[PDB]
DNA sequence: TATATGTATGTGTGTATATATACACATATATATATATA
DNA sequence: TATATATATATGTGTATATATACACACATACATATACA
């Protein structure tokens, strides 16, 4: 049967739009935690959703951008 | 079934055409509805994105479509293509062009016919292209259509032949595909091969194909993949691999070695490994549409699959192997050697190789090689090497094997102590000789670097006996011709 | 690249073996580097953004690593080697 | 799962064949290494 | 361009040592390859 689907339905089914939507393993993950006034970056061997990382990653770099695009302004 | 796959590639036109089932000839009603006219099924399936037969894909699908993407992908990159497909009742054939902008109603006549067939020509210009494409553009991308093409008929079933520019792919197995990734860093190679199953449905449906050489000459761990039919360059199948091959590794090491120290990590144990790995893997996601990356646990790979333990030692023993001889290839890289002028050059059979006993009879050969004008009809260094014989040549005829193989032949294998015996090492090098050659022909007795071997040895008995009749005896036992 | 090709050139100076012959991974596998800033004009391989893509030549032709880093690096590489 | 059973190495003796290496001592020369100048 | 290192070579008469190969055969150590099985 051939399907016709729109942007909301696809983003929840589909990982091309932030990765997995799953826990799967992500090599290289790492965190940072704080060990007595230290900050030390440690990996985090346990599965991870790469969406659920990239949700949080849009809007930070939708920040640093809006940072980027302001930094040569007024306000 | 699918029967064929024939890609094709030819001034620049694209074309590719599979026999299976057509797609379904058939007005789509949901997307004549936002159309507001009549659109069938093959104008969703190639301009309308997001769309496809695997929006709602299942767990157990081993497909590489998901998106409903690729397709109006290749529309949308072409000046013009045609969709063709027949069901065996009727062909459809559309027209799509100007990268999507032009989708011409299609025509529709009855026809027995059975097939899909994809044609079209890219935007090569606006892709960064000439126009039409250079010689080196035009051999460098039906050389990576070809790869992709061998890539598919390793992948594919076995009732499906794949076609590139109407000649069949030979590539029907990952040895076949080792082979000719290694054809030149590591010709006439030992390939080992492994099957890796699962005990579980759905993974038990999909068994792993496997083919891995190993080479000292590999500079770095090398993998080919083509998983679900995509040739993605990453992913956790690979460790799994990796990581098995490494736990051996480490074990064997430290058992071989009486150092019983050193530790070795996967870089150390795996960058002599060139591993093809071809199948299905049910359940598997990607990091986008390009299909680069899967995306997977790893504990999929402990709880379900495992790799045949004789693909594993096999893989062990090669790799240990170059461990300890990279460990001791230094001190193998000091022999007396005055070359000639003329050696291995364009009159390389004008010349001789005056092999000494020892180090005395040398300064006698370079004491009589250098009359300049006191003999001016004699031998020079133009035409005449030197070397020494070491004392007492070894003997072959008590340190070698002729062994039985299964076609009828003797093969004749040597010992590792002849092997390594630093004089004869020598004379192989110098000479340019081949220990698999036979030179019968004159085309084969002038791929060496001197014309004759002539032996100066001394005239009292042991030297003109012994030692003559045991590099006689060399000669005659591996190169009698 | 660049560290490797500098990494060799002293190896082979220093090593009076001279015929001992390292590629990019004995040159780098010692090596963790952080790299931040901003590279006008790059495009990316999905919208997760995990790989840059860029020719190769952007910085062969216009950038230049200062030769006190190189140093500093080929230095402590051959020093392990 | 123990058993043989045919494979492969491995020092060892006398009389031969051909080589290799560390150190001391005096003084003139050398080729690259180094400050600090800047 | 300069003043300054620290290591580096060669000569005669001395002080010390190292190592490869052939040749025969009784003997010692290492599997390993099957063959009943189990």
């Amino acid at each position: 049967a051939f399907e016709i689907s729109d942007f909301k339905e696809h983003a929840k089914k589909k990982s091309m739009w932030a990765g997995a939507l799953n826990k799967v393993t992500i090599s290289g993950l790492m965190g940072v935690f704080t060990e007595d006034e230290d900050l030390m970056a440690l990996p985090i061997h346990r599965d991870h959703c790469p969406a659920l990382l990239k949700i949080f990653d849009e809007i930070i770099v939708n920040a640093t951008d809006h940072e980027r695009a302001c930094h040569n302004k007024t306000k | 079934k699918v029967t064929y796959i024939k890609i094709s590639f030819d001034k620049g036109v694209f074309s590719c055409e599979n026999d299976g089932p057509g797609i379904p000839i058939a007005k789509h009603e949901q997307a004549s509805l936002i159309a507001k006219r009549d659109v069938y099924v093959p104008e969703v399936a190639s301009c309308h994105f997001l769309a496809g037969t695997n929006i709602n894909k299942a767990k157990d699908c081993i497909k590489g479509g998901t998106n409903g993407v690729g397709l109006k992908l290749a529309m949308v990159h072409s000046q013009w293509a045609i969709l063709t497909t027949a069901d065996g009742a009727q062909k459809y054939v559309q027209h799509i062009n100007q990268r999507l902008d032009i989708i011409e109603p299609p025509t529709i006549t009855p026809s027995r016919e059975m097939f899909t067939r994809i044609e079209l020509m890219p935007v090569y210009q606006e892709l960064g292209y000439a126009e039409p494409l250079s010689e080196t553009e035009q051999a460098d991308l039906s050389a990576w259509i070809y790869l992709r093409a061998c890539q598919c008929a390793a992948y594919v079933g076995k009732g499906t032949t794949i076609y590139y520019n109407d000649k069949p792919c030979r590539t029907g197995s990952v040895m076949a595909l080792a082979k000719m990734y290694t054809l030149l860093s590591a010709p006439n190679s030992t390939i080992h091969t492994a099957t890796i199953k699962a005990d579980a449905k759905p993974y038990s449906l999909h068994p792993l194909q496997v083919a891995a050489v190993v080479s000292p000459k590999f500079k770095k761990f090398e993998h080919v993949s083509v998983i679900n039919g995509v040739n993605c360059v990453k992913g956790e199948h690979v460790t799994f691999l990796k990581k098995t091959i490494n736990e051996m590794v480490v074990k064997k090491f430290q058992q071989t070695i009486k150092d019983k120290n050193r530790k070795t990590t996967l870089r150390d144990s795996c960058s002599n490994i060139f591993i093809v790995i071809v199948g299905s893997i049910p359940g598997i996601e990607w990091t986008g549409q390009r299909k680069d990356e899967l995306s997977i646990a790893e504990n999929v790979f402990k709880t379900h699959y495992s790799i045949p333990s004789s693909f594993l030692t096999s893989m062990t023993k090669s790799i240990v192997d170059i461990l300890l001889q990279s460990i001791s290839k230094k001190d193998n890289h000091v022999d007396k050697y005055t070359r000639a002028r003329n050696a291995g050059g364009k009159r390389a059979q004008d010349c001789m190789l005056l092999a000494a006993e020892g180090d005395s009879a040398l300064s006698l050969l370079r004491t009589g090689l250098t009359l300049g004008k006191s003999n001016p009809s004699g031998p020079s260094f133009d035409f005449c090497g030197m070397i020494s014989l070491g004392g007492v040549i070894m003997n072959a005829c008590k340190k070698v094997t002729n062994i039985t193989t299964d076609s009828g032949e003797t093969i004749m294998v040597r010992n590792e102590q002849l092997t390594n015996n630093k004089v004869l090492q020598g004379i192989v090098q110098v000479l340019g000789l081949d220990f698999n050659c036979h030179y019968k022909t004159q085309e084969e007795r002038a791929k060496l670097r001197y014309g004759c071997i002539v032996a100066c040895v001394d005239q009292d008995l042991d030297g003109c006996g012994k030692i003559l009749g045991l590099l006689l005896a060399y000669f005659h036992l591996f190169w009698p011709q």
